């Protein structure tokens, strides 16, 4: 049934980075995979990220969040990073791999 | 099937000639062909006031024979639409033709002709004296050359070998018809000369028209003689030619090699397969096997850089070679000798195996027409006393194993002193004592 | 950066002032004197201590 | 040739030409110290108490 | 045990061509040709063809951009693109066991490659770089303004992506160019040193871009136009030419053998060449260093012939105008029964050698296999090329003192004559 | 031109053995440095103690 779904859901909530108005991917850490994967998003999807940040930071600066209504909503969310992020990951396992070969 | 396709290669025939000259070939179904004379002569024969003649001559062996003047010889040859060329190094002269197997023999002829009765006349000497002086004033401006010569130069300094093989500008001003007629009597004969032919040719009818063209037996032993070479000294040092209003900078560097006869130069070509090359157009770019490549290209040290394992008869230079911005000479460098040190002390068999099939891709690659497999028939004979099968080959390939690499490497590259050549806005690849001690410790 | 000894923060300092570092090549005996002062100071100081210490 | 076979046996290999000096160190210690005691107490005879001492030594 | 095959070159229903030859070589050099090029390249994505074959490398649907050079390179293989105007190449060299192998990377980067945003951009500064390369020789540099005053398209397009354009070319640009030429019926899976059948089972069992012409190169018209290139070099390079033979006509025999009597590329080393008119007659004009050959371009619809000059700039003026006098003094009757004897030869004779090579080779095997379906013969273009008059010969060099010429010549042209004054 | 240029000559500072111009100077060389690396690793026994 949809135990995972409402856990999941909930945790989404519970975490509340949706406050801010980040996407699940706009808070990821970001490590030497996640660079790669920053690198290949489309100009518009970089800028609205970039955005989305800044915005995040001048509240978190003004001690403040977005009214409920703008809060992302858990399944609005769109993962737009991940994608590729999986894939910069794919190509590095592969060459990690060959080379031990 | 690779294995079988080494065995059905036509092997290569050869039976000297009782004058001393030896005469080989490889016969093949193929209509056009190559053959010429490869006279195991070079700069390094020469003396110090004779240096260039064997250039000299080089540019006077398609000026006319005796037997036919400049207009005759050239009409004769271009007509018959056979190319005629050539060429000379410091141990190795050769003059060669490509041509339909139908000429075969009155090629042998013209060879022979050029070889034995050259003109000389002197009046195209003072035309070929402002030529050469000309060829010496634009190869001039190839780095890549000023710098191997330099290598040289220094490496084998005060030796024959440590000379060019254009020569000074003293020896193309002065040299005299008697030192060019000279050179060729005392170096240009049979028992120092090979006549290689490749293509559709039947060795015997090849065999014959040599004895009929190549006659001048020999009276005494002293003809029969092929007179052994004073020493080349190595001598780990540096030449430091600098001029910063130049682009880019060329740094060569090298060990002393054993010379065509040890077994070894092949573990040696297997390493440096595994070390490559790599110039800006690589399109393997960031991926590229070779570390060295991939590092020059992650980090922009190099507009191009070749390891290289020059051989001869008695000594040889094993590098590398560079070319890159006046402000990345010490990372590239740096990094090559990296390189090198990882070669004496962790090679994997990984890296031999690969290194091992580009190296069969690059022996057989030698063998692509009739010049390419008559120059390596002229040069086996002439250098390794006979020919050296890719069948042949591919076993000593298959034999190197990494722990074979390590070990021949350290022989040759592991705490000796090099050989440094560097040429143009240098400033910052620097002192002899560093890189000396880039010389060990992986 | 390729060597470890230019990128690192510190091994580049060690490496930037004591190893890469350009210098004349004609710098006399009366040179010496820098390092020596160097030296002569961590003496001191380590000599002292010990003193201090009783 | 002493100098070849220690130059490939030690000094090539960096490891061993620092397991050399280490051990090398060891018997030079050894060896400098008495030669140098031996120096400095023949250079000092019956004037130190190691030689006086039998004269009121003895229970 | 091995002997002597004989070229097979079925071809399946969509069009798509396979030519087969074994040889024995211990390696194998297969190769997918291609009718592709600058030619059908619109002012709205020049360069697209250019970027296209530096892209060789780039990720396909099936290996990486990483497995394919660390695969290549694995096998001590190669990996390359060769281009005209209007073909493409694709071959892989490979010692005979890795052939298979080598394969799949070559059958990834002409059938199913990515074309990735990043993985382009990345890619697009090197059009910069490879293109800096080429035109050291200025010899590269004449010819690209020849085609573009010569024509008014198709062929008037540059083989080397131009500046404006680096940088602007899209991921779909490429995509929809390779959908578009990149199709069964304009593609030939030639390839030496293997069986015929294995070639065949890959080709069919594999490809997938398939069926059609897809776009159509726009018929090259002829402008006849002169572009100039000031720019301070003691050598003035010229390319004087005018409307030669397409591809096929039999006209063609022709110029390939007025080349060869007004000369055409030194056989002696440092030599003088006196089977070579062009030569000796320009020599006559001037006194300084310098070269003048024939030059021959075939092409589907069309064609280029006439002379260039190497001379300095000084004596550019003797040395063009020479070079005239001696193609139209040739336009009339002054061509000796035996100097198209003697080209005759000479054509025989560069032909020949020109296959020795096994990329020489794979390439006239190909050639054939794509702009035709079959394999004439070496004994056929002898009869072919002896079997031309010595009129067809001097016809042809009245073909060119009549038609509209169009010039080309870069240098310090100060003293270089213009088209309207030969 | 480079052509006309020659590596100087240091027989006034050349060791013993790599002076004779017709001599592979590489039998010679194990003995060279093994002398200048044996100096050394005194040098650091002597630091050491
Ligand atoms: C700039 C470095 C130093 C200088 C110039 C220096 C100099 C001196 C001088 C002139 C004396 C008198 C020595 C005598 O003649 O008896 C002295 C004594 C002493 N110093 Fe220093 N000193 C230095 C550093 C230090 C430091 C860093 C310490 C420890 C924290 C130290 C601890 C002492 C002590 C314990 C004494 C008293 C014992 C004695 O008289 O020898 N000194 N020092």
């Amino acid at each position: 049934g949809r135990l995972m779904d409402r856990i999941r859901k909930w945790y989404y909530n519970a975490a509340g980075f949706n406050k801010y108005g980040l996407m699940r991917d706009d808070t990821l850490y970001e490590d030497d995979d996640v660079k790669e994967a920053l690198k290949r998003l489309p100009e518009d999807l970089y800028n609205e990220r970039m955005f989305r940040i800044k915005r995040a930071l001048d509240l978190s600066l003004k001690h403040r969040i977005l009214p409920k209504e703008q809060w992302v909503k858990y399944e609005e969310d769109k993962p737009y990073l991940e994608p590729y992020l999986k894939e910069v990951i794919r190509e590095r396992l592969e060459r990690e791999a060959w080379n031990k070969k | 099937t690779y294995a079988q396709t080494l065995q059905n290669i036509p092997e290569t025939n050869v039976t000297t000639l009782d004058n001393g000259l030896r005469v080989a070939s490889e016969e093949s179904s193929q209509p056009t062909c190559t053959v010429g004379v490869w006279i195991g002569a070079g700069s390094r024969y020469e003396n110090e006031k004779n240096n260039g003649a064997g250039y000299f001559v080089e540019h006077l062996a398609f000026k006319g024979t005796k037997k036919r003047p400049c207009a005759a010889f050239e009409k004769e040859v271009e007509s018959m639409g056979a190319h005629f060329n050539g060429y000379t190094s410091r141990e190795q002269t050769a003059f060669y033709i490509k041509a339909l197997s139908k000429d075969m023999p009155k090629v042998v002829e013209l060879l022979a002709d050029v070889v034995q009765n050259c003109a000389l006349e002197e009046s195209q000497i003072e035309k070929e004296r402002g030529v050469i002086l000309q060829e010496l004033k634009e190869m001039d401006n190839d780095m890549t050359n000023v710098t191997f010569d330099y290598l040289h130069a220094t490496a084998f300094q005060g030796t024959a070998l440590a000379r060019t093989v254009e020569g000074t500008t003293e020896n193309i001003k002065h040299l005299t018809r008697a030192d060019l007629a000279s050179y060729i009597d005392t170096h240009f004969k049979a028992p120092r000369m090979v006549l290689a032919a490749a293509g559709g040719i039947s060795h015997k009818e090849l065999v014959d028209a040599a004895r009929q063209h190549f006659s001048g037996v020999s009276f005494t032993y002293k003809e029969d003689a092929v007179p052994i070479l004073p020493r080349c000294r190595f001598t780990g040092s540096e030449i430091r030619a600098r001029d910063d209003a130049l682009p880019v900078a060329h740094v060569a560097l090298a060990v002393e090699g054993p010379g065509w006869a040890d077994p070894d130069n092949v573990v040696l070509h297997v390493a440096n397969a595994i070390i490559g090359r790599y110039d800006r157009t690589f399109g393997g770019g960031k991926h590229l096997s070779s570390r060295l490549a991939a590092l020059a290209v992650e980090h922009k040290l190099c507009h191009s850089f070749q390891t290289f394992n020059t051989s001869y008869s008695d000594t040889g230079l094993f590098g590398f070679h560079f070319v890159a911005d006046p402000l990345s000479i010490d990372d590239m460098m740096f990094c090559a000798q990296g390189e090198w040190m990882r070669l004496c002390t962790s090679t994997t068999e990984s890296e031999v195996k690969r290194a091992k099939n580009h190296l069969r891709s690059a022996m057989v690659a030698q063998l692509d027409g009739t010049t390419p497999v008559c120059e390596t028939i002229g040069s086996h004979l002439l250098n390794y006393g006979r020919r050296i099968s890719l069948e042949e080959w591919d076993s000593r390939i298959s034999a190197v194993d990494a722990r074979m690499v390590r070990d021949v490497c350290s022989k040759y590259i592991y705490d000796k002193c090099p050989a440094l050549a560097a040429v143009g806005p240098i400033e910052q690849l620097l002192d002899y004592n560093r890189i000396r001690s880039g010389m060990y410790w992986i | 950066a390729p060597n470890i000894r230019k990128s690192h923060p510190l091994l580049k300092m060690i490496n930037n002032s004591l190893i890469d570092l350009p210098a004349p090549s004609n710098i006399s005996a009366w040179w010496n004197f820098g390092s020596l002062l160097a030296v002569c100071l961590m003496t001191q100081i380590l000599t002292g201590l010990l003193l201090a210490m009783h | 040739a002493l100098l070849r076979q220690a130059y490939s046996a030690l000094f090539r290999r960096t490891s061993t030409f620092a397991l050399t000096v280490v051990l090398g160190a060891v018997l030079f210690e050894r060896a400098f110290d008495q030669g140098a005691d031996a120096i400095f107490e023949h250079l000092n005879e019956g004037k130190l108490w190691k030689h006086i001492k039998h004269k009121y030594e003895a229970s | 045990c091995p002997g002597a095959e004989d070229l097979e070159i079925t071809k399946l229903p969509n069009g798509l061509i396979i030519a087969s030859l074994e040889n024995f070589s211990p390696a194998s050099r297969i190769g997918v040709f291609i009718k592709a090029g600058s030619r059908y390249e619109t002012t709205a994505n020049l360069g697209t063809a250019h970027l296209l074959r530096l892209a060789s490398p780039l990720t396909t649907k099936g290996a990486s951009s990483f497995r394919i050079t660390r695969g290549i390179e694995a096998v001590g293989g190669s990996l390359s693109v060769y281009s005209t105007r209007e073909k493409m190449t694709y071959c892989v060299e490979c010692l005979r066991d890795h052939v298979d192998t080598v394969m799949e990377y070559l059958l990834n980067v002409t059938t199913a490659p990515e074309f990735r945003p990043w993985e382009v951009t990345d890619l697009q500064p090197q059009l910069k770089v490879d293109k800096a390369v080429a035109f050291q020789s200025p010899q590269v540099g004449v010819l690209e303004n020849l085609h573009a005053a010569a024509y008014k398209t198709a062929l008037a397009n540059p083989l080397y992506c131009p500046d404006y354009r680096i940088g602007k070319i899209t991921s779909e640009q490429l995509h929809h160019f390779v959908q578009n030429n990149f199709t069964s019926a304009r593609m030939a899976l030639v390839g030496i040193g293997v069986k015929h059948s294995d070639l065949k089972q890959v080709a069919e069992q594999f490809l997938n871009i398939r069926s059609g012409a897809g776009t159509s190169s726009a018929k090259a018209t002829y402008w006849g136009g002169e572009i100039r290139e000031q720019n301070g070099h003691s050598l003035v390079h010229a390319a004087v030419v005018t409307e030669g033979a397409a591809v096929g006509s039999a006209e063609a025999n022709a110029f390939s053998v007025l080349q060869h009597v007004l000369g055409a590329g030194p056989l002696i080393k440092r030599g003088s060449s006196v089977t070579s008119k062009l030569y000796q007659g320009v020599a006559k004009a001037t006194t300084q260093p310098f070269d003048a050959s024939a030059f021959n371009v075939n092409y589907s619809d069309s064609g280029l012939f006439g002379f260039y000059t190497i001379s300095q700039a000084a004596h550019a003026g003797e040395v063009i105008r020479a070079a005239m006098n001696q193609l139209k003094a040739a336009a009339q009757g002054g061509v000796t029964e035996e100097d198209v004897t003697k080209a005759k030869n000479q054509l025989k004779a560069t032909y020949l050698m020109s296959v020795e090579t096994a990329q020489g080779l794979l390439n006239e095997i190909g050639s054939e296999a794509l702009l035709s379906g079959t394999h004439t013969a070496p004994s056929v273009v002898a009869q072919k090329i002896d079997s031309v008059t010595s009129a067809d010969v001097v016809n042809a060099a009245k073909k060119f003192v009549s038609g509209k010429k169009s010039m080309a010549a870069s240098g310090d042209l100060g003293s270089t004559p213009f088209l309207d004054e030969l | 031109v480079h052509n006309d240029v020659t590596v100087p000559d240091f027989s006034a500072y050349r060791r013993e053995d790599v002076m004779d111009a017709t001599t592979s100077s590489q039998t010679s060389s194990e003995d060279r440095k093994g002398f200048s690396y044996l100096v050394t690793a005194t040098a650091c026994v002597a630091t050491a103690y």
